[PDB]
């Protein structure tokens, strides 16, 4: 996470980390329910075998409230397309149910119409992760949370260098040094409303990390809502 | 009527259905007596930061 703040106790309880066999975190994810973690589809390529980790905010100590769960099945969106990063989304089924405690709580799923209208028109959006703090730097050791303002669907398309399809939106700063970055993929992009946060985006892709004239592209969760439903019964 | 004045005075989901406005809540809540606010039903509601 380039720039941004730092998540405090209980601030980002829906975060989830995808760790490899070397036990390094390679991607992020959002907690939907005791059994399902949301995530970016392309994240299922940088590690043969992996596990999901929740309730962790400092990868090097022990707040004691961590938890490493194993994946029973990984639901990938059939129409994924690496070459273009379109339909970039997947859901993971946990073998062992998640035990909600401090620094561990699911994030609500909005209602598509209500969302794109009220949620996606808010000034900002919360993005977080344990990812690089600098474009060429190392990975984060503390759970970060930036506040990415919503970009104009059009400016977005112009600033690009690639095609922002039906299944993705822009968020972040034109010049301000604040964006997501390597290791933050799949990570949660929640939107706040009356003190309650809703999943509205999955850290997808971007050109560089916080580059001037460049934005942040997330997966438009609102679109795949019917998909996320029948996927929480595996499909 | 009009989930556009201030989200229909709803705490969450709002629907302009026909005339008057209709509120509703995420999965895990329950609509309060006034029919607007959303009350948790379990220990760790989604969307709420743990305390
Ligand atoms: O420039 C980069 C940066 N990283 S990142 O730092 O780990 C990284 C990872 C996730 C991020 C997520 C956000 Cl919201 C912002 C910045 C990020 C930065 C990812 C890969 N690339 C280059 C590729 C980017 C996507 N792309 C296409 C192809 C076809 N159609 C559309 C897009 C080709 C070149
Ligand atoms: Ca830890």
């Amino acid at each position: 996470i380039v720039g941004g703040q730092e998540c405090k106790d209980g601030e980002c309880p829906w975060q989830a980390l995808l760790i490899n066999e070397e036990n390094e975190g390679f991607c992020g994810g959002t907690i939907l329910s005791e059994f399902y973690i949301l995530t970016a589809a392309h994240c299922l390529y940088q590690a043969k075998r992996f596990k999901v980790r929740v309730g962790d905010r400092n990868t090097e100590q022990e707040e004691g409230g961590e938890a490493v769960h194993e994946v029973e099945v990984v639901i990938k969106h059939n129409r994924f397309t690496k070459e273009t990063y379109d339909f970039d989304i997947a859901v993971l089924r946990l073998k062992t149910p998640i035990t909600f405690r401090m620094n561990v709580a699911p994030a609500c799923l909005p209602e598509r119409d209500w969302a794109e209208s009220t949620l996606m028109t808010q000034k900002t959006g919360i993005v977080s992760g344990f990812g690089r703090t600098h474009e060429k730097g190392r990975q984060s050791t503390r759970l970060k949370m930036l506040e990415v303002p919503y970009v104009d669907r059009n400016s977005c398309k112009l600033s690009s260098s690639f095609i922002i399809t039906q299944n993705m939106f822009c968020a972040g700063y034109d010049t301000k040094q604040e964006d997501a970055c390597q290791g933050d993929s799949g990570g949660p992009h929640v939107t706040r409303f009356k003190d309650t946060y809703f999943v509205t985006g999955i850290v997808s892709w971007g050109e560089g990390c916080a580059r001037k004239g460049k934005y942040g592209i997330y997966t438009k969760v609102t679109a795949f809502l019917k998909w996320i439903d029948r996927s929480m019964k595996t499909r | 009527k009009l989930c556009s004045l201030d989200n229909g005075d709803c705490d969450q989901f709002c629907h302009e259905e026909q005339n008057s406005v209709v509120c509703s809540c995420a999965r895990g809540y329950t609509l309060a007596d006034n029919g607007k606010a959303c009350i948790p039903t379990g220990p760790y509601p989604c969307g709420k930061q743990t305390l």
